């Protein structure tokens, strides 16, 4: 497939790189939870000019 | 401004030559690079990492 040809001469071929796949996926955030104050931006009565 | 070299007048005269004497055995060093280091890239994992 790599040299695109049904026959291959004698020698060495570079063909591909292999690589060790992940097996699960961690997500690290901060412990933290506080819900956070978008309330009081976006349902304010007054803005500022 | 770099001297050339250091000067000097050959004696020449029609009917006078000049034969050496004697010898010096000079050995010399003459460096040559003949490989270089052989480098492989992969064109994926350089361009696009994981
Ligand atoms: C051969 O003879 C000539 C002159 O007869 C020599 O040349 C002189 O060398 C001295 C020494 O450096 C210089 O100061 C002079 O100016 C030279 N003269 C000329 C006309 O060039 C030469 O050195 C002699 N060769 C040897 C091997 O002794
Ligand atoms: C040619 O040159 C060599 C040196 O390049 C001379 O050898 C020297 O000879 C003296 C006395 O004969 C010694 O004290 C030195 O130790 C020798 N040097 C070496 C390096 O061996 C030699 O005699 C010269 N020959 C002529 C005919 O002039
Ligand atoms: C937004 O404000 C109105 C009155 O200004 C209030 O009735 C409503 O409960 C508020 N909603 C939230 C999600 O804070």
């Amino acid at each position: 497939c790599t040299l695109k040809s049904f026959t291959v001469e004698k020698g060495i071929y570079q063909t591909s790189n292999f690589r060790v796949q992940p097996t699960e996926s961690i997500v690290r955030f901060p412990n933290i939870t506080n819900l956070c104050p978008f309330d009081e931006v976006f349902n304010a009565t007054r803005f500022a000019s | 401004t770099m001297s050339l070299g250091a000067e000097n007048s050959v004696a020449y005269s029609n009917n006078s030559i000049a034969i050496p004497t004697n010898f010096t055995i000079s050995v010399t060093t003459e460096i040559l690079p003949v490989s270089m280091t052989k480098t492989s890239v992969d064109c994926t994992m350089y361009i696009c990492g994981d």
